[PDB]
């Protein structure tokens, strides 16, 4: 049997509840397993490569993605829905923040421009929601590293070790009989892909896996040396090589 | 009638991908007249059953021939207003390809105005769909042309078109021509060869009296623009096609 | 039915429904009433004071004010009426500076109804659950006068009214208890006719009332719980009986 | 139970509403569409040359065969082929077409497939937004030779989704084909192909749909598109012939 | 009956919008939030539901906020529309202030952001906020206060509240033993016996709560929007002998 | 087919099987309710005539205005639903005294009727190509007497629909059947003005439901050297006992 | 650049009792050149009124041309009514004046 | 004997193609009055009929001039026939400021088989409930029309619209031959409308109030024919 | 505005059976002398011409709709060969008010348009109007220094009204060539060159 109050997303049901937003994160919870948890010194945003076929080049197109150096992604759910939301929401540093700061911005005033970027679309009759969810993980110099979640709702609850997708709580089962409190980033890194191994099927190597991390800067990524001050990104992918040594390392 | 919750808009997807209002627009130009539009070695020839329902109806000044800038010609089967809708926006536009190009608009940069629109309208849902088939045709710089148009908004290019009720018949008096002239026809026999057509596609309506219409372009008898019929070509036409049918 | 739903559409017999059903929301909502004599208008409403928490100095006030001669009242609810005041004294006040002579009050409440009558028009608007009472005087005239308002988009002059609940009480006893052609002469006698025309239905409480009243001059006053104590307990006694 | 509460219960003619289940069910409808021509493409990578075929079909004889063409040159260095409906093709045809030069008025070169099927595959999404249009029932591919990445083919749907494949083929017959060259490139492990001619590599590709296929292809039935440095174009008939004699 | 339960601007026949009500309860799913008004110094409070062990509970306060010096709130609604108009209310302010360049007193804004809820219950499809608030103010005209905003529109100045879920008790367990004097760190006793006595679990925790306070008590006198952080509660927990 | 009124009805732009819209046929029986109203016209006087509909003993009525001027050489009455007056003849007068701008002269009275007529139908296309300002046809039957020079005086009947007649003698509004014959048979061509203020003020009497008197009812009556006056009560109370020093004998 | 020239003319026009009249030149000058012999200046406007435009020539005749049109929708509206010669006093007031400035 | 959907929006079809508001439109013409037209080489008229509420009132405006070479007769919902009018009053006059010209009546048919059909797409708006003919003599010859809601208008010898209409067809159905050579002679073809018209009658007796001409000629403008100037012709 | 390629001096006169026109073959940038395969003549259909002078620009945007406006007229006329044709006041209206929306708006044509021909009953027809719109008509015009030296010339040749059919077509075309000498021999922008239309009545129409 239906419900009558589900169709439509302004509407209020006797309970105080709203219809379609309830089914949204159900969207992201049939969707694949992805995640990222914290350390002392860095933080970790992982997941993996459903390949549909095998000839789809499963290289061309990034669960990750960057948003300013400091700061990157990666959801759990629908896809155009997130390659569609980034595009404008990086710009929203380089437009609301950034040019008016002189600076890229801190982490969680992204979120609230991207939070309300998921709002808008769920205000009025006419558009579906954004079926996806996020994992926004990042740094700044007066509150520190962090990490973030934001639902469709435009809710960011935070968080410090966590994952979403279907393979969630067999993984949040697994994080604090493993997660701590003075963690450090290597130590925090082969637990996030062990954690993997269990919400997986077939094959478990660097081209069925792509991750991140936060560090220090990396300077060698950054271009134009010669300037004393300008300490260049905080954010790098790691290779297939890179992660496929530490396999045979656990 | 496979879905009756598909059907009431526009803009939807059946189960079986496809939009029924499309698929009973095209049952409203079956209960249309016909017309036909041949292609030639020069040019080609358009022709349609033009009904008279009385007696009181003056001749040939009920035309139904839309003439286009000088060189391409429009002929309807279905709804008329639809149709002539169309054409008024067909009969502007080539204009704005004139006024930044300067050459009168070729037949294919013309479809493409007309058979990108349409399919706009099969895609909203505030609005209803065309209920025509026109042909249209003629001369440009490469050669001849001549299409079909159709509410889904396809359109190919086609020797010979027939619409209407009089679709089945006069789809087999097209196809016998192209087997006997592949060299092309010249345009003083596919004339009279046109009203052998709509007088053998009229008996699904032996009831009612009638009156033919023939609107022709071709470069050597008229130096490459769009005109009517008058006097001994058409009147010639006449008798020889009842003839040849008693 | 189906004819009950929206504002644009009519019955098969000719009534619009919507109106007829904001009229049932007034009377789910307190009282209010308004007489006038020759040299006074007045104004009362039972108010409530059911909750010992709530800070009792800025009571819930029925009446507002929308210019030093001007008084108003209202019933229904309160969510519209504060909107209702914040464009009427807006345009009392947007037209002393246009024409440097103040409202005839004629002209005001051809402004709270005109307002009425826009959201009664479209769909995708909402009417107001309300139903005012006007009061004051013009300037250089003597002339007391009140009028209503109602969502209809419709207003009519009145010697005496009495709405929101328990209306159909109060009314008839103030058919008796008046005459037109003999209105009360004292700032006295109104408030007397008006305080007893409360105490029908309100259970001979005395902190549950409140009168303002309305004077040339420019003159407006609320009155003393103390100052009512004692126009309530001297009625008391003319009912010893 | 699977559509019973969906074709019952709504969930089928609004884009903009959810399932349950989570499944939006109108995009999931449109893929039906793709299908309704009976009709089969193909496309592979090379040395440097790239090459798309389509079958084109025999239909009454009144048509005019020259314009029947599901192969529509774009720009220069690009090409696309469509699976579904005529003019659900061109609109996605055209708003690229004055897409790619724009761009070379605003930035100074010819874009590549990249983002030619990232941009257009990021608006098939906001139409599943919103209600301004029904989601075009296509399935389409693209072609290049580009200068910084050699050739690319890429793919987009009308939810959104692309990616570059290797070599792929679509249409009601995927299976047939897909295998008989999955299992060609396990044999040797090379994402391109040899023969560095644009014309040697056509034959390779002829050849596997029609074993593969069902039946045997004439020059009319087939209409064949090719992608190389500079310039993009379609083909004469001959390459057959100087294929069934050699066996 | 016909049921007219499906826009805010239907007028069932007895006068009543429905759809209004049910935003009055979409709000009990909300979490609680107290503000007992003193002698010197308003006091508020809070209380969370969701409180799992691995998300930092420590610096992030959701419901508790800053308008500026002289005024905070205490949320209890849906989380997506209180930025929305918690920014709103910032945002009116200080164009307040800066035009008449003196303070904002309370009773505009709540008499302002409260039209905002009724300009939605009324026109378009549109939808009402469910939200409500706990201001706590202090300005010239009246000194202390304290104010309350439905998701209606519709606001009254009170004493001490409890607005989200159990109120019910929370008021009842209040009413019977507020006294009117109340100095301030008699008033946080009473906060947190509601909030210990009125709730689901028995643990009451340091990091499922935060409780502010308002502040005129210093010398050369001015304003202290004092917010607590987990260290002290923990002295105002310990000391009552949970 | 019997559903054919049933769903065809609210909508006002569905045309029903039988060719007919419904939503404005409703608009018609509105002003069947409300108090009647009257009009006689003449070679010497125009005359109108309604009820009030005495609800309570306190009200002030002199403020529930049927009767209105418009120009000093025109005026109406109202049959219909109240607050969609006000929007018309606040349009109707703005045209008149336009058009002593425009034109500086008396308007005519039937372009009067003509500019209403073109403005409660609005719920669609006017005449100059307008699109809409509203959705709700409204009820406010009006009955236009006036004065000009090319063809004397006159009255009309101007309905929502649009379309209004120039009727001789007319009554419209609850108690028009019992009346609309009574005055089809009572009109001549070469009556008075006040061999008509009695006659509507018998018709009147026994259409209503309660008894008559000055209170319960009034009129006016244009002319062309005068204008519009709404008559006094002690002036109307002059006519109704002279009627019954007629009666008895 | 220069909007509005000059071209010549001198009018004048006259009542008797029960008539009037009205009087004008036939000649179009641009600077001392004769730029036509005869070209009217004076036009029977219907319901038997004249008038005339006497200076600049285009604005001499589109004002007209206005004029000629507003009197026909005079009829249409108002039922074939004899136009009088007041409202053509400040009808004309009218279409000048929307050009003020 | 069941309820149909499709049948509530001019947007959708018929599951056949019949677009129905526009098939329940032109039937409301069958409870309008009739009027009818004719044609000759060198003119044109027609012929109304009124139809009243009571004695007392006054009669309804049947024909309505446009410009002196044109006019129409309408049949059917007035409140759209005075706007179509209001249309082609400002087409009429747009010319003749712009090119001083006479419009071509046989392109104003055309102007308004546009406008009916603007509002049968799209949603709003209604197809225009209205049939109405037109007349003229232009530099081409006299004109007639017949114009319908749908949008089809044709050119003809004369032809009746509205309720009890067929007994006239039937009559112009014989004197084609007739009527048209009558040239120069006004006054007789006028006494055939009159005749023909009354064919179509039920018990009527065709009063000089009930009726209204209109006539156009060679030299002779759009000039109508209303009330004690037309006993001539009873 | 104010223009550059600025072209001369056109002629006219009207006589019995028809009329003529002609003008120069001339592109100006100033003293110098560009272009001199212009025309100044802008047929339309077989009784009508229009003559331009002044910006060579806007010359060019005249020929471009006019070849529309009859192009726009074919439809949907059938009758539009013989009588429902352009005669020549279908059409100079348009190019009069066109002007005079153009003015207002403040951007106009600096040109100066001639129209000759003949309606449909047979009558003369010719008008004349400049940039801001003014109109005239008489039996001979002349544009620039053409009406400032020749037209008192041609007036001798035609004096007024009475003297129209006191003429014919070999006097007449006798009378602007000799005019035309003048423009050569002292006119500073003018050609040798020449362009000639007539008009008749009966025998129709020819050019250069």
């Amino acid at each position: 049997m239906t419900d009558r109050y589900s169709f439509s997303l302004t509407t209020f049901s006797p309970s105080g509840k709203l219809g379609q937003i309830d089914y949204a994160l159900t969207a992201v919870k049939q969707g694949v397993t992805s995640l990222g948890i914290k350390a002392t010194n860095g933080v970790v945003i992982a997941t993996e490569k459903k390949s549909s076929s095998p000839l789809a080049m499963s290289e061309t197109l990034s669960k990750v993605s960057l948003l300013t150096p400091d700061i990157g992604a990666v959801y759990s759910g629908m896809g155009p829905d997130y390659r569609v939301l980034v595009d404008k929401s990086r710009k929203v540093a380089h437009t609301s923040y950034k040019r008016i700061y002189g600076e890229y911005p801190p982490t969680k005033l992204l979120v609230s421009e991207v939070a309300k970027i998921m709002q808008e679309a769920t205000q009025s009759g006419g558009v579906r929601p954004f079926g996806v969810s996020l994992l926004i993980a990042g740094h700044d110099e007066f509150n520190g590293f962090s990490l973030y979640q934001v639902d469709p709702s435009g809710s960011y609850f935070p968080w410090k070790a966590t994952a979403i997708g279907k393979g969630s709580v067999a993984a949040k089962t697994f994080l604090e009989k493993r997660w701590n409190d003075e963690l450090e980033l290597e130590d925090a890194i082969h637990i996030a892909l062990l954690t993997l191994k269990e919400s997986v099927e077939g094959e478990f190597n660097g081209d069925t896996i792509e991750l991140a991390i936060i560090g220090d800067e990396n300077p060698d990524l950054l271009g134009y040396t010669g300037i004393p001050t300008d300490k260049g990104p905080r954010f790098r992918k790691l290779t297939s090589q890179e992660i496929n040594d530490r396999l045979e390392a656990l | 009638s496979i879905g009756t919750g598909y059907d009431l808009s526009n803009s939807v997807f059946s189960p079986d991908g496809r939009n029924f209002q499309v698929e009973y627009a095209v049952k409203a130009v079956e209960n249309g007249t016909t017309s036909i539009g041949i292609k030639c070695n020069d040019g080609v020839v358009f022709a349609v059953e033009k009904l008279i329902t009385s007696k009181l109806l003056v001749p040939q000044k009920n035309v139904k021939i839309q003439v286009v800038d000088r060189h391409i010609g429009c002929v309807y089967s279905g709804l008329i207003p639809d149709g002539r809708h169309l054409v008024n926006r067909g009969r502007e536009e080539a204009a704005s390809f004139k006024k930044l190009y300067k050459t009168p608009i070729p037949i294919p940069a013309f479809a493409d105005r007309l058979g990108q629109y349409v399919q706009a309208h099969t895609l909203y849902n505030s609005v209803r769909p065309f209920g025509v088939s026109t042909i249209f045709g003629g001369v440009d710089k490469n050669g001849a042309h001549l299409y079909m148009l159709e509410p889904s908004g396809s359109y190919w290019g086609y020797k010979g078109a027939a619409t209407g009720k009089g679709r089945q018949s006069a789809k087999a008096e097209l196809e016998k021509l192209v087997d006997h002239h592949p060299e092309g026809l010249s345009a003083r026999e596919a004339v009279k060869q046109a009203a052998k057509i709509i007088y053998l596609a009229h008996e699904d309506n032996k009831e009612k009296d009638f009156e033919l219409e023939i609107s022709w372009c071709s470069l050597s008898e008229t130096n490459g623009l769009h005109k009517f019929v008058k006097g001994d070509l058409l009147q010639e036409a006449i008798d020889f096609a009842q003839k040849e049918i008693n | 039915s189906g004819y009950d739903r929206a504002l644009s559409i009519f019955s098969p017999d000719g009534h619009i429904f919507q109106v007829e059903y904001a009229l049932e929301a007034v009377k789910r909502g307190t009282c209010a009433v308004g007489v006038k004599g020759k040299n006074c208008v007045v104004l009362g409403c039972e108010r409530r004071s059911t909750l010992k928490l709530q800070d009792t100095r800025i009571t819930p006030s029925k009446v507002s004010k929308i210019d030093s001669h001007v008084v108003l009242s209202f019933s229904g609810l309160n969510a519209d009426s504060r909107i209702l005041i914040e464009k009427a004294r807006v345009e009392a006040q947007s037209h002393r500076l246009t024409l440097e002579d103040p409202v005839t009050v004629e002209y005001l409440t051809r402004y709270v109804a005109g307002v009425q009558q826009r959201y009664t028009q479209s769909g995708g608007v909402r009417p107001f659950g309300v139903s005012t009472l006007i009061a004051g005087f013009d300037p250089r005239d003597d002339e007391p006068k009140l009028y209503q308002t109602e969502p209809s988009g419709i207003y009519s002059s009145w010697s005496a009214q009495t709405i929101g609940r328990n209306s159909k009480t109060v009314r008839e006893f103030l058919e008796k208890n008046y005459d037109r052609k003999e209105p009360p002469a004292t700032v006295e006698e109104c408030v007397k006719l008006t305080v007893r025309s409360l105490l029908e239905v309100v259970q001979t409480g005395a902190k549950n009332i409140e009168i303002t009243v309305v004077k040339p001059d420019s003159d407006i006053v609320a009155l003393s719980s103390e100052e009512i104590n004692q126009y309530v307990t001297q009625i008391e006694q003319e009912k010893q009986e | 139970s699977g559509a019973a509460a969906a074709s019952a219960a709504g969930y089928d003619r609004h884009i903009t509403i959810f399932s349950p289940e989570g499944r939006l069910y109108q995009v999931e409808y449109a893929f039906k569409a793709t299908n309704q021509t009976n009709i089969n493409s193909l496309a592979v990578r090379g040395k440097d040359c790239t090459v798309v075929i389509s079958q084109k079909k025999v239909p009454d004889k009144l048509l005019d065969p020259t314009t029947v063409s599901y192969i529509f040159c774009i720009s220069r260095t690009i090409g696309m082929v469509v699976n579904g409906p005529i003019p659900d093709a061109r609109n996605a045809a055209l708003r690229a077409k004055a897409e790619a030069a724009e761009f070379r008025y605003k930035y100074g070169y010819d874009m590549p497939c990249d983002v030619l099927a990232k941009r257009m595959a990021n608006l098939s999404q906001i139409y599943t937004q919103r209600a301004y249009m029904r989601p075009l029932g296509v399935i389409l591919t693209f072609v290049s030779v580009d200068e910084e990445l050699g050739p690319s083919i890429y793919k987009t749907d009308p939810a959104g989704y692309y990616v570059g494949y290797k070599a792929t083929a679509t249409g009601p017959k995927q299976q047939e084909i897909t295998t008989n060259l999955e299992n060609h490139f396990k044999k040797s492990k090379i994402d391109h192909i040899n023969e560095e001619s644009w014309e040697k590599v056509v034959e390779f590709a002829i050849t596997h749909m029609i074993d593969a296929l069902g039946t045997e292809f004439s020059k009319n039935d087939l209409e064949v598109g090719v992608a190389t440095k500079d310039k993009f174009f379609t083909l004469s008939a001959e390459n057959i012939e100087e294929r069934l004699v050699a066996i | 009956s016909r049921r007219y339960d499906s826009r805010t601007t239907i007028f069932s026949p007895e006068g009543r919008l429905y759809q209004v009500e049910y935003a009055l309860e979409s709000i009990s799913h909300a979490g609680t939030a107290i503000g007992i008004m003193a002698s010197d110094g308003i006091v508020l409070a809070a209380e969370r539901k969701v409180t799992s062990t691995l998300l930092e509970q420590d610096t992030s306060t959701e419901k508790l906020y800053k308008l500026n010096d002289k005024i905070a709130v205490a949320v209890a609604g849906l989380t997506a529309d209180a930025e929305i108009l918690i920014n709103t209310a910032r945002i009116h302010a200080q164009n307040y202030l800066k035009t008449y360049n003196e303070d904002i007193p309370v009773e505009i804004l709540v008499r302002r952001l409260s039209d905002i809820k009724q300009g939605y219950t009324q026109h378009g499809g549109l939808r009402p906020f469910g939200v409500s608030f706990i201001y706590a103010g202090y300005d010239d005209r009246y000194g202390y206060q304290l104010y309350t905003s439905n998701p209606s529109g519709n606001y009254t100045g009170w004493k001490a509240i409890s607005v989200g879920a159990n109120t019910s008790a929370a008021q009842t367990l209040l009413q019977m033993d507020y006294k009117d004097d109340m100095k301030v760190d008699d008033a946080i006793e009473l906060a947190l016996k509601t909030l210990s006595k009125t709730t689901d679990s028995s643990a009451l925790t340091y990091d499922r709560l935060e409780f502010a306070t308002i502040r005129k008590g210093a010398n050369d006198g001015e304003v202290y929007q004092k917010i607590f952080k987990p260290q002290e509660i923990k002295d105002i927990l310990v000391k009552t002998g949970i | 087919m019997f559903l054919t009124r049933s769903e065809y009805d609210r909508g006002v732009s569905t045309f029903s099987p039988e060719g007919r819209l419904f939503q404005v046929e409703y608009s018609l029986e509105a002003i069947k309710l409300g108090s009647t109203a009257i009009g006689i016209a003449t070679k010497e006087g125009v005359v109108l005539g309604v009820e009030k509909r005495a609800t309570s003993p306190l009200l002030e009525s002199d403020s529930i205005e049927k009767i209105v001027e418009i120009d000093r050489h025109i005026g109406c009455a109202m049959s219909g639903l109240t607050a969609d007056a006000r929007s018309m003849i606040e349009h109707a007068r703005t045209a008149a005294v336009t058009h002593n701008l425009y034109y500086d002269e008396d308007i005519n009275v039937e372009s009067l009727t003509q500019s209403v007529c073109d403005l409660a139908l609005r719920f669609g296309e006017g005449a100059s190509g307008e699109e809409r300002l509203m959705s709700r046809p409204f009820g406010v039957a009006l009955l236009i007497a006036g004065h000009d020079a090319d063809d004397g005086y006159q009255l009309f009947h101007a309905e929502p629909s649009g379309t209004f007649y120039r009727y001789n003698a007319k009554a419209i509004g609850s108690g028009s059947e019992g009346a609309q014959a009574e005055l089809l048979n009572e009109w001549h061509s070469s009556l008075t003005l006040k061999e008509a203020e009695l006659l509507v003020l018998k018709i009147l009497k026994q259409v209503m439901e309660e008894k008559l008197d000055e209170n319960n009812a009034q009129l006016s009556c244009i002319t062309k050297q005068d204008g519009f006056k709404i008559y006094d009560n002690e002036k109307t109370a002059e006519l109704i006992k002279e009627l019954k020093e007629k009666e008895a004998a | 650049f220069n909007p509005y020239g000059d071209n010549g003319g001198t009018i004048l026009g006259i009542a008797g009792e029960d008539f009037a009249v009205l009087a004008g030149d036939t000649r179009n000058i641009t600077d001392y050149s004769i730029n036509s012999r005869y070209e009217p200046k004076v036009f029977d406007c219907g319901d038997n009124i004249v008038m005339s435009a006497n200076g600049f020539a285009a604005d001499g005749d589109a004002l007209v041309k206005r004029f000629k049109n507003s009197v026909k929708w005079y009829h249409f509206d108002h039922n074939d009514k004899k136009l009088s010669i007041n409202s053509a006093a400040r009808n004309i007031q009218h279409l000048l004046y929307g050009k003020r400035f | 004997m069941f309820r149909n959907n499709y049948d509530g929006d001019t947007v959708t079809f018929s599951p056949t193609g019949r677009l129905f508001q526009v098939e329940y439109a032109l039937e409301a013409i069958k409870q309008g009055s009739v009027t009818v037209g004719l044609r000759s080489n060198t003119h044109a008229v027609l012929v109304a009929l009124k139809r009243n509420a009571d004695e007392l009132s006054s009669y309804q405006k049947k024909i309505i001039k446009c410009d002196e070479h044109m006019g129409l007769s309408l049949a059917g919902l007035a409140p759209d026939a005075r706007v179509l009018s209001n249309y082609l009053r400002q087409q009429c006059n747009y010319s003749s400021l712009v090119f001083n010209r006479k419009l071509a009546v046989e392109r104003a048919g055309h102007l308004l088989c546009d406008k009916a059909q603007k509002n049968t797409q799209s949603y709003g708006g209604r197809p225009y409930g209205v049939g109405l003919l037109i007349i003229g003599y232009d530099k081409s010859g006299a004109h007639l029309l017949e114009f319908q809601p749908s949008g089809n208008v044709t050119e003809l010898y004369g032809t009746a619209i509205g309720a009890r209409s067929q007994g006239a067809k039937t009559y112009l159905e014989r004197t084609l031959d007739t009527f048209i050579k009558i040239d120069g002679n006004p006054d007789e073809l006028i006494k055939a409308g009159v005749e023909a018209i009354s064919q179509s009658l039920r018990d009527e007796s065709l009063t000089v109030d009930n009726l209204s001409i209109a006539i156009v000629g060679k030299d002779t403008p759009f000039t109508i024919y209303d009330g004690e100037a037309v006993a001539k012709y009873i | 505005q104010q223009p550059i390629v600025t072209g001369t001096s056109v002629i006219s006169m009207k006589y019995d059976n028809g009329v003529i026109i002609a003008a120069d073959n001339l592109g100006s940038y100033g003293s110098l002398l560009r272009f001199n395969g212009v025309e100044r003549l802008i047929p339309v259909g077989d009784n009508t011409v229009v003559g331009i002078s002044g910006d060579i620009s806007d010359m060019q945007h005249i020929e471009r709709l006019l070849k529309d406006l009859v192009t726009e007229n074919a439809y949907d006329n059938p009758l539009a060969d013989a009588e429902e044709a352009l005669e020549p006041s279908y059409i100079f209206e348009y190019l009069a008010t066109v002007m005079y929306q153009r003015r207002s708006k403040m951007n106009p044509l600096w040109n100066a348009i001639i129209v000759a021909g003949v309606q449909s009953n047979g009558d003369q027809f010719l008008r004349y109007v400049n940039l801001l719109g003014v109109t005239y008509s008489s039996p001979t015009l002349a544009t620039g220094f053409g009406a400032h030296m020749a037209n008192p010339l041609l007036r001798k040749v035609v004096d007024r009204e009475s003297d129209i059919p006191k003429t014919t077509v070999q006097v007449a075309e006798e009378a602007i060539v000799n005019a035309m000498r003048v423009l050569y021999y002292r006119d500073a922008r003018s050609s040798r060159n020449f362009s000639l239309a007539i008009i008749d009545k009966n025998t129709g129409l020819t050019f250069k």
